[PDB]
């Protein structure tokens, strides 16, 4: 779990739990739910 | 492994 609370959520990037707690970040700017995070697990791994 | 939810919006 590398998604600390350093930041809440980016624009059009909410998040909700599934049948259990699969925190998936919802995307309103693009309309889509994703497992990764739009503010920590995006196109960046340096 | 599993696909994301069906998404929603109020």
């Amino acid at each position: 779990f590398e998604i600390p609370d350093d930041v809440p959520l980016p624009a059009g990037w909410e998040m909700a739990k599934t049948s259990s707690g699969q925190r998936y970040f919802k995307n309103h700017i693009d309309q889509t739910t994703t497992w990764q995070d739009p503010r920590k697990a995006m196109l960046s791994q340096m | 492994g599993t696909p994301p939810p069906p998404y929603t919006v109020g």
